[PDB]
């Protein structure tokens, strides 16, 4: 899950 | 609860009509946070989770984007009383801003997995009764917001988000969770973790959204992945558009990571006309520097990504050594694991498999090579000072063993005769400052051809004592 707009994957 | 002028685009058969509605939203008093959510999540729920059908575009018909509207804004207004809490000054009370949180949060299904993709949206909020955890900030704001409530706006770090309000929008609450296994705070101020110094709250210099900007997030909120091995081109054309639009019109001026968001996808597919990714990627930098005084970690973490992409080794250190001296003036706190996990990978991944091809290709005789630069050592060395920087007076400790095999090998990575060239002064060639006492007590290990491992992991450690027998 990643915060909107947070780099890499 | 929607006026004429916001129908008058639908039905909206085609990427650019979405553009076409944001535009017209942007370009009134306030854009209507709720149609445009709902917009996004039609789309992307039949673009990303469920392709059955689908031949060109979801197309999105004003009936049922009113119908999903309708079921939002009368379940707030349902639930929120506004006669219950009076305002005085078109500013809201902390208690209103609890209770909209409560409804939303109340809403929520008793059980799901608030990790998954595409339940970011009020589309989700409706059909699914689940959100994300900065979709509930979000979703609290698009409430207040029906509710008239022109106050309540956004805030966002770059791990989190709340909600400001109240007299000349001073005012904090917590209005969702963070993280796994952590304490609520809903109802509270942030003032505490901005006090103690924590990336989570990034020292006070956190994104406060007009709504212009709370347009920007639900933008950079848009997941185009169907699956670990595809992305909706549909969808990265979409928020690319979208995120011009915004660029255009200044939105993004104060939104760092929206701005190497946009970067990285000119990097997939260039926009002809547009800024090259750097010039973006520099302007997300030139953004935290203006207005959140350098106190911003992923402006730079998003530059490295885009050199070492690039195998631009030189670079990428470069921008990492820069991204450990913002943290530097960061004390360590509990739930600042996301940022703890990020220095973790590029030290222990990232730049050991780096460095690894780069000597493969020396080897084959490679020219101007980083590890024959000296500089290069000294964005190393720069890297690990401000991690080590970090840690002091933190509650927590960042260093352990585990990182410690992992910088022996990188330092060896550069012989003997380069590392000698780097001067490390005390407050010609490179010259480097240490910030930090395990870094500065380092330096004499740091010019031997064979680097005594046993002695750098005793400075990187607690560990004091070697092996009885």
């Amino acid at each position: 899950w990643r915060f909107p707009a947070r780099p890499g994957t | 609860g929607l006026k004429a002028a916001q129908k008058t685009l639908f039905p909206l058969r085609s990427i650019d009509d979405v553009v076409r509605l944001f535009a017209a939203e942007l370009g009134r008093e306030e854009p209507d946070l709720v149609l445009l959510s709902l917009v996004l999540g039609f789309v992307e729920h039949f673009l990303a989770v469920n392709r059955v059908g689908l031949t060109y575009f979801p197309v999105a018909d004003l009936s049922i984007i009113a119908a999903l509207y309708a079921r939002f804004t009368a379940q707030i207004r349902g639930a929120v009383d506004l006669s219950l809490y009076p305002r005085e000054g078109g500013v809201s009370s902390r208690e209103l801003v609890k209770k909209v949180s409560d409804v939303i949060w109340n809403s929520l299904s008793r059980s799901y997995f608030k990790d998954r993709a595409h339940i970011q949206s009020l589309f989700s909020f409706i059909t699914g009764t689940k959100l994300d955890s900065s979709g509930v900030a979000f979703a609290v704001v698009g409430a207040c917001q029906a509710l008239g409530l022109r106050d309540v706006h956004l805030a966002l770090s770059e791990d989190h988000a709340w909600v400001v309000f109240g007299p000349n929008g001073e005012q904090t609450a917590e209005v969702t969770w963070h993280g796994k296994g952590n304490e609520d705070r809903r109802g509270q101020t942030v003032n505490a973790g901005v006090a103690e110094r924590s990336w989570l709250y990034l020292k006070g210099s956190y994104m406060r959204c007009d709504r212009k900007m709370e347009v920007a997030f639900m933008v950079c909120a848009i997941n185009p992945s169907i699956d670990l091995h595809t992305d909706s081109l549909e969808l990265l054309q979409l928020q690319q558009k979208l995120l011009w639009l915004l660029y255009d019109l200044g939105h993004l001026e104060r939104y760092p990571m929206a701005l190497g968001n946009l970067a990285d996808l000119e990097e997939l597919e260039p926009t002809p006309g547009r800024p090259d990714p750097l010039t973006l990627y520099h302007k997300g930098i030139a953004s935290a520097k203006t207005y959140y005084r350098d106190e911003h970690i992923y402006p730079y973490i998003y530059l490295a990504g885009y050199h070492c992409r690039n195998r631009n080794v030189r670079e990428a250190l470069q921008a990492w050594a820069d991204t450990a001296t913002v943290i530097q003036d960061y004390n360590y706190c509990r739930e600042d694991e996301e940022i703890y996990k990020e220095f973790f990978e590029v030290a222990n991944d990232v730049i050991p498999n780096l460095l690894k091809e780069a000597a493969s290709l020396l080897e084959a005789g490679s020219q101007g090579s980083a590890l024959q630069d000296p500089e290069c050592f000294a964005h190393l060395l720069r890297f690990y000072d401000g991690i080590c920087k970090w840690e002091e007076g933190s509650p927590t400790p960042v260093l352990h063993v585990g990182w410690a095999t992992f910088l022996v090998q990188s330092l060896g990575r550069f012989e003997g005769q380069v590392r000698q060239k780097v001067r490390i002064v005390s407050v010609e060639g490179p010259v480097l400052t240490f910030q930090s006492e395990k870094m500065k007590g380092m330096k004499e290990l740091l010019v031997a051809t064979k680097i005594n491992s046993s002695a750098i992991k005793l400075q990187l450690t607690a560990q004091s004592q070697v092996q009885m027998k």
